């Protein structure tokens, strides 16, 4: 075999590499940035019918202020998750305050590269990381298990990935409403999902600052849907 | 803590055990539970040092339901006593010993028998037909001595144990705020609700 | 392969990285000798500095382990020193621990033993080096002790190392055949060094000068290693008869 | 680095089973077979010694049948060596247990526990698991007479008749043919040494090529009784049902 | 102590031996749970090439974690104790703390976080072990049944199979079982989780085990006859 | 080819593979320019993003109130490089009163990535470091690469087309070396080196890094609407 | 640095072969034979010295070992090998036994203790078997007169009488027609030396042959006086002399 | 016995206006009836509008002072530059204070 | 074969491929010398000046260890920058314990069996430079030469990297024609040339002469730097003999 921290001769570290194709095999999540808020939503792909889809957790709290959601191996994400609360609020404890949420991201993408011959691999998960702090106002981060996480006005990632960003390249301005950014989720996750698109296999949250982060119930998520479909059809 | 008592009869184990908790001038509670049921057919009384007591008493609850669960089997009275021994008898050599005196009254289902040990903070065992800790000896072993048969019935056992308390209450220099009274015999455990 | 890179058993029941071992013991092309007298114990060795830039006093293959105790090493000098300062090491601890001066053939054993664990223990590579340990016991007398990579030692009335090693035994083996003892029969340690040298000149067939050889003497209470010119008188007096 | 020269004992074949556990075993097949048979009123443990010498001294011997405490033994499978290293560490376990709790240990809780270190040497540690399969003879007041069967995956399983080692194929099919529920100690050793006698590799079975024990409750009342028969007892009950 | 990761990624994207891992669960007897309106039943097959087994003393196929949980598996018997063992163990210092018994969903929540720490820690292989975690939460009367496997992965099911031929079971079950009206007694939830074994187990003798879970801590495993009497009654409207 | 697998393997011609591989990482980094006067010290980075919805990856770091870095390759190696840095420089302070000299922090750097070359198990870092300072001998520059290797220059650059602003600064030697007490200069001088290294992209508002320190100037980083004065 | 190999060297081969330990008796095939026979009032192991060189002084290099003053050991096999086997044995006789119960272990325990020395040697991390095959004579009050032989995968055999190494499969057959168990102690050396002298080739006498009994206890050899209970060691180390004595009456 | 602790005397106060905050201190330096400084300051500016003085024992008083202050400036280092607020900088020296439960800064506290 | 993929591996011959291998990253090593003097000894390196951009005299490559002992070393620069970080360790225990400034030949064996345990193991690679240390103590001046392999020698001259030949060739000349002794700045002046004409072989870009020198005489018997007026004057008289 051969060391599990081995760079290729291309200069790239394998087992990061492969991790990533990984992360493509996973369910599709995207995010979107507004001023009025952070939109994320998720496929839940249940692999059988007679799998209760509600116990699918694949949009996650942090803190009131910090919300997260997942693609690839989402077991992985535990470990990532429970130090992410563990350090926002540890931050709260040793100075009476919200963490910010690039603070946050840097604390969770310092596990990453902890792993060789420390854990025996790198994570199989990337997080999409949603949230409100009083000095950058409404930010979204990609954290990859490479150890890197870039700012996003708008990402998707995992199967659908490729096609869903060229479409949210499109469709992204910086005056998107809360509602507007909802909407635009749900017809992207629809376009790139097999199964079709219903309050079951699909998930929205959000992050505002007044009510902080909120998972929708299928009924909020249901009428959103119709508000969609309505829409397209009238032009 | 203080007072904790135990009658072994016939057909089960009595324990009584004083319902006083007191810190400096206070008496903070007058309704304290000062036993743990370790399992169906075991119960076990504590007295000694404040937080001690307790820590121990739920320690040893948890190892016999994790016992219990892993072999779906009950363990005989004498096993958990000599379990709850060994305990102590580690623990007093520790960086800070358990300051915690136990009764343990058992029914063994296999013999049909009544049991009761009484166990110190030292890990001493002695299976005993009436058992104390404390001051509260050196009242009733003379009492018990004297009007004690081993074919008494549980409720010629509550009588001798009454007399017990009427003692205490009379003699003692501290108000105990009287005793909860608990059976263990073939049917389980079970509260006398009023003494 | 990965048996024959590694201390562990070959199908015929071989360790080759030993063997391999022994093979990096020529590799300095130096040949070494041990001979007993009756007061002492004289170990002679070639010296070859070959490069004009060296400074040939620092050139060295005998070692002062003890005030008793001496060693010569055939093998690279990085393993022949690593080997002389952990006996060193070894002969000061035992001192103190046990309160009295390390026997050579305790020495030896001990040596050996650490050779021993390199030949099945995977993360250590066994030394490329053979150690000859010599001295004047006060209790066996005038002693030779000899280690090898495999782990093996053992005690010799003579003994010879290096790429023409058996030339040297056979020579030294034809004239104890003849003497019918166990030592070379001499009063002074300055004759037995005078004898190991003639029997390494007749066996190699070749002439030494002062620079080319290297003498340790082990006597009671002390080894000392001779200077160029020590050598120098001891070479006028061979070649005087 | 050392990378290069890990067989990596504990990881699964393309199949999903695991290398050295299936090779230990295929290394157990060629042992000496051990038969355990559970009688109503006793156990009976039979073993085959492998390939005897005239000159190996024969009573002073023990290869196959080991005792753990006053209330269970073992016939054992596999290298001798590897069992004794799982012998020491079950007798120790059986004492910790009466000085924890002032009674002897329960059979399944030892069993398991022997088992639950082969498990372990099969997930973790990078090192070989223990080339060894046990007969488990043993009584406790719970359930009476219990016979199992632990291998080197760290599997047990309960058994009123059993056999390890070589021929367990043929050996098996023989004692499901003959064995009935009602069926006694004497019956037992009976059933045991014919079907040894049917499945050995060897011309005849004699004296000096096996090991027996029985675990009766046939001391005085109420208490069980350990007989590690000595090579003359073994002599006599071989010609008792006249295999020689 | 040995460091080596046996856990890694392939070129694919793929951990072989977690995957493999999986394949050591397909090797094992078929597990199914059936939860119904007021109940869990846990079903498993029990392989027949093994007679003159002991079944008094033989490890039982459903194990119990507290007195309102059950624990059944699919895969290799040894690897499914350590799981077991540790659960049993969380039990017990989860009434210690919060003083009160674990939910379903935290006892299957812990026993999958143990599973996932085996994939990505060094020197160890995942559990070749698979399983179905049912009970009722304390004060509860809704039924809870919950699915592990050796990634770490966990989700709750209204009825799932694991081991071999759990893709015929599974396949019965996507038809029979109905979301708007699961099995309204115990006894249309026994014969629904013993029928789905049936079409792959053999003969409905010693080869079928039934544990049967309702609220507050009332767990109970079926006797051969009282088995044998679904089966029986199952094959006579068969032959329609 | 057979002695690529790890750091401890030499190749038949005495090369590390593995310590090639990392600085075969550093080539496919952003490109990130370093040059000085006798008064300051300047960096010049240009950002990198995943694409037009991304922010642009942050190249400079601050390591003390007197120096700090610029990074191209593996951006968390260079997160582990500097927060050893800004311990570095901080024991100095605290234990001695004493700002860290550009110099030692250049030698501490070289030991730690050597380490990493020389042990089973470790991987060399896969970034390159540009470090500018101001201490008691002047202004500094160094070029830190994760061979272990650590070179003092008056101007460098690393990452993609580095040769290009590499080439202009070893022509424009003579006159930046002279722009003494005159930051903006200095800043012109790294913003026309790095245009050198530039393809069909131009030098924009969220695009272009710029850091700067000196004799009566702390290491302060410049982005954004800072840098629209230098296009 | 450190061992990095923490895991095992020895492992099974598909057909069930532990590979390490195979070549272990491969290595100890090719090793100069030993023996030990079993007589009713003793025991004697011998072997042959094979010479590395004339110049060697082969008295230094001591085959036989006392391991207590009631048990001793040769081998067949790696010399090195075998002269820490001997190191670790004697140590382990005192620590695990006699500083315990403050008397020597009996043979069948101390052959034990050697056995687990060697079983780990093959399932330990990072080490190869050991290259050996004892054989263990000794006494002991409660067990008599007992011979063991200790294999590299750390099995031990009890015998009446064996062989191990080089000319083993002929010196076996040899002791069977000699052996029975009314032989003598001196009946037992006699064919001691008739059944070594068909394995040896070149010179057969006290300085080539190395030979050792466990016979009556040894007043002379105690070194004091005054202890009724210590009567002195059972193991005696023949001479070079007693050995020629015995090779004229052959 | 060797006694670890020593008082340094002098006093401190710090009053607090509608839009300013001040703390002042006195400058003696003593141990015992001896004057060590006479203007030895002990109110420090540690930057984020934050001013510090541990009063009592001095050796405590500088250590506490000077982890508080680099506390600050590895706060800008791991949060983008972001101001210390005087109720994150109180929090901040109770943690200061408190891991040092059992050897305690013989100092009183002041911000 | 295989046996060149893994240090501290026996080859059939008896050789460790993996330090060979090592040797050959030296030899690729620009230029350095030491020459033993007097009462001393001189050390000098070629620096190859990659380009303007390089500030000359602040790229220094000599190191001193302790305040008596030079050294310098060809090859993995990084490489021998680790072994004199051990030297210095090596140096301030033996000065802690035993008072004395450490000997040379004490200081030798440190690094020698420093560089001789990273050939013993699989796990750490050996040092790809050879290094050229001395200095001054009680028993007076010692130059030596220490190689990947850990084998070091005592030397009249010494000298490694790309020009060794050339370098050596010039040496043995000097140890010829002076059997009495060189005097400091004399082997200073001669430190200058040998570099210059060790530069034939590596004479694409133009490169720096860095010299420095422990004398019992110049130096008080300390490791100094040879800076300004006697640099300018050793580089001038270099000059001279290559024309």
């Amino acid at each position: 075999d051969r060391g599990v921290s081995t760079f290729s001769p291309e200069g790239r570290l394998f087992q990061v590499e492969y991790s990533l194709e990984a992360i493509k095999l996973g369910s599709t999540a995207i995010g979107i940035a507004t001023k009025e808020g952070v939109v994320l939503g998720v496929e839940k792909r249940a692999t059988s019918p007679l799998l209760e889809s509600d116990s699918i957790e694949k949009i996650v709290e942090i803190d009131r202020h910090i919300g997260c959601a997942m693609s690839g191996l989402t077991a992985d994400a535990r470990s990532m998750i429970e130090h992410a609360r563990t350090a926002a609020v540890t931050h709260n404890l040793y100075y009476d305050e919200d963490i910010n949420v690039e603070s946050l991201t840097q604390s969770v993408c310092d596990l990453a590269l902890r792993f060789g011959e420390l854990m025996s691999r790198p994570f199989g998960v990337a997080l999409l990381i949603a949230g409100h702090d009083a000095d950058d106002g409404y930010q979204l981060f990609h954290a990859e298990p490479s150890g890197t996480f870039y700012r996003y006005n708008a990402k998707a990632i995992g199967s659908g990935s490729e096609g869903a960003q060229a479409e949210l390249l499109n469709e992204w301005h910086s005056s998107l409403t809360l509602k507007e950014a909802e909407l635009l989720v749900l017809k992207i996750l629809k376009q790139v999902m097999e199964e079709k698109l219903d309050e079951n296999n699909a998930q929205l949250s959000c992050i505002t600052k007044q009510d902080g982060f909120k998972i929708y119930d299928n009924e909020k998520t249901a009428e959103l849907i119709k508000e969609l479909k309505e829409k397209e059809a009238a032009e | 803590m203080d007072i904790i008592l135990g009658i072994r009869v016939q057909d089960s184990v009595i324990l009584a055990s004083s319902k006083a908790v007191t810190r400096g001038i206070s008496v903070l509670k007058d309704s304290d539970d000062k036993t743990r049921q370790l399992s169906p057919h075991t119960l076990m009384s504590f007295a000694g040092e404040a937080g001690d007591t307790v820590q121990f008493a739920e320690y040893i609850q948890a190892n016999i339901q994790l016992y219990s669960i892993r072999e779906d089997y009950e363990l005989s009275p004498q096993a958990v006593s000599s379990f709850v021994r060994q305990e102590l008898a580690k623990s007093i050599r520790s960086r800070r010993p358990y300051q915690v005196n136990v009764l343990i009254g058992g029914y063994d289902k296999k013999k049909n028998k009544p049991e009761l040990y009484q166990i110190d903070y030292l890990g001493t065992k002695v299976e005993l037909p009436y058992g104390a800790h404390g001051y509260s000896g050196f009242y009733t072993f003379s009492l018990l001595d004297h009007h004690y048969r081993p074919d008494m019935t549980t409720e010629e056992g509550l009588d001798l144990l009454k007399l017990c308390v009427q003692e205490l209450e009379k003699r003692m220099p501290m108000d105990f705020k009287g005793v909860i009274v608990k059976i263990v015999d073939k049917d389980g455990i079970r509260q006398v609700d009023d003494f | 392969g990965y048996d024959r890179h590694i201390t562990i058993f070959s199908p015929e029941g071989r360790l080759y990285q030993v063997e391999y071992a022994f093979k990096a013991t020529n590799q300095t092309n130096i040949n070494s000798l041990a001979v007993r007298g009756k007061d002492c114990t004289v170990v002679i060795s070639q010296k070859k500095v070959p490069d004009k830039l060296l400074d040939p006093t620092t050139v060295s293959y005998i070692f002062c382990i003890s005030r008793t105790i001496g060693m010569v090493v055939n093998g690279p000098i990085p393993d022949a020193r690593n080997a002389a300062l952990r006996a060193k090491a070894e002969a000061a601890e035992f001192r103190y621990k046990y309160g009295y001066d390390m026997p050579c053939d305790v020495l030896a054993k001990r040596m050996a033993n650490l050779s021993q664990i390199y030949t099945q223990r995977a993360y250590m590579r066994p030394l490329g080096v053979i150690l000859t340990f010599v001295s004047v016991d006060e209790e066996l007398g005038p002693s030779i002790y000899k280690t090898d990579p495999a782990g093996y030692y053992v005690g010799y009335k003579a003994t010879a190392t290096g790429p023409k090693q058996q030339e040297i035994t056979t020579n030294l083996e034809n004239h104890f055949k003849k003497s019918k003892i166990d030592h070379i029969n001499e009063e002074s340690w300055e004759k037995v060094v005078e004898f190991a040298i003639t029997h390494m000149i007749d066996a190699l067939g070749t002439e030494f000068s002062k620079n080319d050889l290297e003498v340790g003497v082990a006597t009671k209470d002390k080894f000392f290693t001779l200077s160029a010119e020590n050598i120098e008188e001891r070479l006028v007096a061979i070649a005087e008869q | 680095g050392s990378r290069r020269y890990d067989s990596r004992t504990t990881i699964f074949s393309p199949e999903g089973r695991l290398y050295q556990v299936e090779y230990a075993l295929e290394s157990i097949s060629h042992a000496g077979t051990a038969i355990g048979i559970m009688a109503s009123d006793g156990i009976v443990l039979a073993a085959e010694r492998k390939v005897t010498s005239t000159l190996l001294e024969q009573d002073t011997s023990t290869e196959k049948l080991y005792k753990l405490n006053d209330k269970i033994a073992v016939a054992v499978a596999g290298l001798t060596a590897d069992a004794e290293i799982l012998i020491n560490t079950a007798r120790i376990h059986a004492q910790n247990y009466l000085k924890t709790y002032n009674e002897d240990i329960p059979v399944e809780i030892l069993v398991r526990r022997l088992s639950d270190i082969k498990q372990g040497y099969t997930q973790h540690g990078g090192l070989r698991p223990f080339g060894v399969s046990f007969i488990y003879a043993g009584y406790d007041d719970r359930y009476g007479y219990q016979l199992y069967t632990s291998n080197p995956s760290g599997n047990y399983t309960g058994w009123k008749a059993i056999s390890v080692g070589a021929n367990t194929s043929a050996a098996q099919t023989l004692l499901q043919m003959d064995y009935k529920d009602d069926m006694k100690v004497d019956d037992a050793i009976e059933l045991a040494l014919k079907t040894l006698s049917k499945t050995t590799d060897s011309s005849a079975l004699t004296y000096d090529r096996l090991e027996f024990a029985t675990i009766r409750k046939g001391a005085n009342d109420g208490e069980v009784y350990q007989k590690i028969f000595k090579p003359q007892e073994i002599k006599d009950i071989l010609v008792k049902t006249g295999i020689t | 102590g040995y460091d080596r990761a046996l856990s890694i990624f392939s070129p694919d994207g793929h951990i072989f031996q977690v995957e493999y891992a999986l394949e050591a669960v397909k090797r094992g007897t078929c597990a199914v749970g059936v939860k119904g309106k007021n109940c869990v039943v846990l079903g498993c097959e029990r392989r027949s090439t093994l007679k003159l087994q002991d079944t008094r003393i033989t490890p039982s196929k459903v194990s119990k974690i507290d007195s309102h949980v059950v624990l059944s598996f699919s895969g290799l018997n040894a690897d499914s104790r350590i799981l077991i063992e540790k659960a049993r163990v969380e039990a017990q210092s989860h009434r210690l703390t919060l003083e009160d018994p674990v939910t379903v969903e935290y006892l299957t929540r812990y026993v999958a976080g143990v599973q996932q720490r085996y994939t990505q820690s060094g020197g160890v292989r995942p559990f070749g072990v698979s399983t179905l975690i049912a009970g009722f939460d304390p004060r509860d009367d809704e039924p809870k049944l919950y699915q592990t496997e050796p990634s770490g992965i966990y989700s709750s099911w209204s009825a799932q199979t694991i081991g071999r031929n759990s893709k015929t079971v599974r396949e019965f079950l996507e038809k029979n079982y109905d979301r708007k009206e699961p099995p309204a007694t115990v006894e249309e939830c026994v014969k629904l989780t013993v029928r789905s074994l049936l079409e792959v187990v053999q003969t409905g003798a010693k080869n079928i085990e039934i544990t049967v879970v309702k609220p507050d801590s009332d767990i109970v495993a079926l006797s051969s006859e009282e088995i044998n009497q679904y089966v029986t009654q199952i094959e006579q409207e068969k032959q329609e | 080819n057979n002695y690529d697998g790890d750091t401890v393997t030499f190749s038949p011609t005495g090369r590390l593979f593995q310590v090639e591989y990392a600085l075969e990482a550093i080539k496919q980094g952003s490109v990130t320019v370093g040059l000085r006067s006798n008064t300051h010290a300047v960096l010049v980075a240009l950002k990198r993003n995943a694409d037009e919805l991304s922010s642009y990856q942050k190249k400079i770091i601050k390591c003390d109130e007197h120096m700090g870095l610029s990074l191209a390759g593996l951006a968390p190696d260079a997160r582990v490089l500097s927060n050893y840095l800004r311990q570095q420089c901080n024991y100095s302070s605290l234990v001695f009163n004493r700002k860290l000299a550009v110099e030692r922090a250049g030698h501490l750097l070289c030991d730690k990535a050597q380490k990493n070359t020389q042990s089973y198990g470790g991987r060399p870092y896969g970034v390159g470091l540009l470090i500018i300072g101001y201490d008691k001998s002047g202004a500094h520059l160094l070029e830190f690469q994760p061979s272990g290797n650590v070179t003092e220059l008056y101007g460098t650059a690393i990452g993609a087309r580095s040769q290009g602003a590499k080439t202009y600064l070893e022509r424009t030697l003579d006159t930046f070396i002279k722009i003494d007490g005159n930051p903006d200069e200095l800043i012109k001088a790294g913003v026309e080196a790095i245009s050198q290294s530039l393809r069909d992209e131009s030098l924009t508002v969220d695009n272009l890094s710029i850091a700067i320190v000196g004799k009566d100037t702390p290491f302060t980083i410049y982005d954004g609407e800072a840098v629209a004065k230098y296009i | 640095m450190t061992d990095r190999y923490s895991f095992s060297l020895t492992t099974f081969s598909p057909s069930g072969k532990l590979g390490q330990i195979d070549y272990a008796l491969t290595a100890v095939k090719q090793g100069v034979t030993s023996l030990g026979i079993k007589a009713t009032n003793g025991v004697v192991i011998a072997t042959e010295k094979k010479s590395s060189s004339p110049l060697a002084m082969s008295e230094t290099l001591s085959k036989v070992s006392l391991l207590t003053p009631d048990i001793g050991a040769v081998y067949s096999g790696m010399g090195p090998d075998y002269r820490v086997l001997v190191d670790k044995s004697r140590k382990v006789a005192h620590t695990s036994y006699k500083r315990i119960y403050g008397e020597y272990p009996p043979t069948k325990l101390l052959v034990s203790e050697v056995a687990k020395i060697m079983q780990e040697a093959t399932q330990s991390g990072g080490v190869r078997p050991f290259g050996v095959s004892l054989l263990i004579a000794g006494h002991d009050e409660f067990n008599g007169f007992s011979l063991y032989q200790v294999d590299p995968s750390g099995s031990y055999f009890p015998w009446k009488a064996t062989a191990i190494g080089k000319g083993s499969v002929a010196a076996k057959t040899f002791l069977e027609k000699r052996w029975n168990d009314e032989l003598e102690l001196e009946d037992a050396i006699h064919i001691a030396l008739l059944t070594l002298k068909e394995s040896v080739e070149g010179e057969f006498n006290g300085d080539t042959i190395e030979l050792a009994i466990i016979g009556d206890e040894n007043p002379d050899l105690l070194g004091y006086t005054g202890i009724p209970t210590d009567k002195g060691p059972r193991f005696r180390k023949l001479t070079s002399q007693e050995i020629n004595d015995r090779l004229e009456a052959l | 016995q060797f006694n670890p602790y020593g008082d340094n005397g002098g006093t401190i106060l710090g009053i607090a206006g509608e839009d300013f905050a001040v703390l002042a201190g006195d400058t003696r330096n003593i141990t015992d009836y001896s004057i060590n400084s006479r203007y030895e300051p002990k109110v420090f500016d540690c930057g984020d509008n934050i001013v510090m003085s541990a009063n009592g024992f001095a050796a405590d008083g500088d250590a506490l002072v000077k982890r508080f202050k680099n506390s600050v400036k590895w706060y800008h280092f791991d949060h983008n530059d972001k101001k210390l607020s005087i109720n994150s900088a109180a929090r901040n020296i109770q943690h200061l204070l408190y891991g040092k439960r059992f050897f305690p800064y013989y100092v009183h506290t002041i911000i | 074969t295989g046996y060149d993929l893994s240090n501290s591996v026996f080859s059939p011959d008896g050789r460790n491929f993996q330090v060979e291998y090592a040797v050959k990253a030296v030899e690729n090593g620009t230029t350095s010398i030491g020459i033993k003097c007097n009462d001393g000894v001189v050390f000098a390196v070629e620096k190859l000046i990659t380009s303007k951009l390089l500030v000359p005299q602040k790229n220094v490559k000599i190191q001193v260890v302790d305040r008596h002992i030079g050294c310098v070393y060809s090859g993995l620069i990084p490489d021998g920058r680790h072994l004199v970080n051990r030297g210095r360790e090596e140096a301030a225990s033996f000065k802690k314990l035993y008072k004395t400034p450490i000997p040379i030949p004490a200081f030798a064996d440190r690094l020698g069996q420093y560089v001789q345990a990273h050939t013993l193991y699989n796990s750490v690679r050996p040092f790809g430079v050879s290094t050229i240390f001395g200095g001054v103590d009680k028993n007076g001046a010692h130059l030596y030469m220490l190689e990947p392999s850990g084998s070091y020698w005592g030397y009249k001259g010494a000298a490694t990297g790309k020009g060794r030949q050339s370098a050596k060739a010039e040496l043995e000349k000097l140890v010829d024609h002076h059997p009495e002794g060189l005097s400091a700045r004399e082997a200073v002046k001669q430190a200058a040339k040998i570099i210059y004409l060790a530069h034939e072989d590596n004479k694409e870009k133009d490169f720096e002469l860095e010299i420095s020198w422990c004398s019992l005489s110049e130096t008080n018997g300390l490791h100094k730097f040879v800076k300004g007026d006697l640099l300018q004057e050793a580089i001038d008289f270099a000059q001279k003999e290559i024309n």
